[PDB]
């Protein structure tokens, strides 16, 4: 529905069968998570931030559940400090972001 | 992601 | 691409 | 105002008498600005983030204005790819995220 940013916006996932932690992150226009069992077949890809890079394995069309809501798209996986979920996914659960 | 650390 |  | 995530979060900013753009980030706990010119005293401190770990300066009673909304607070000044606004000053100008 709507969440104050007093604390980080922590949000339970369902993935490839298994519930993690998430943080959904306005900042990241990928989605990352740190390394999971995900079936299927991947690419190789590099993605950036603050620190420098990582390289991560890219799942395309992999289902998702978010706080409830479900979302297809492509996932990141590879050597994350957190499970990050981004605009990519965001705009699939109708996040918006108000001030 | 930021994290103060 | 970035995870900002 | 309400903001989608379709694209980057980025807003407009002042901040030590000057205007930069900066990416709305639920992720981040603080804010981070690329070098720049600021008043003042700091103290060193390292952030991490997706790709590692970064040396930056951190001012704190910084006045900063975003999109028109005045907040007050820490912000970090250092090799940071983009100017980030973190939770920190977030929460300052009443932002949510809404799905």
């Amino acid at each position: 529905p709507q969440v104050t940013l007093w604390q980080r916006p922590l949000v339970t996932i369902k993935i490839g069968g298994q519930l993690k932690e998430a943080l959904l992150d306005t900042g990241a226009d990928d989605t990352v998570l740190e390394e999971m069992s995900l079936p299927g077949r991947w690419k190789p890809k590099m993605i950036g931030g603050i620190g420098g890079f990582i390289k991560v394995r890219q799942y395309d069309q992999i289902l998702i559940e978010i706080c409830g809501h479900k979302a297809i798209g492509t996932v990141l996986v590879g050597p994350t400090p957190v499970n990050i979920i981004g605009r990519n996914l965001l705009t699939q659960i109708g996040m918006t972001l108000n001030f | 992601y930021v994290d103060g650390a | 691409a970035e995870t900002f």
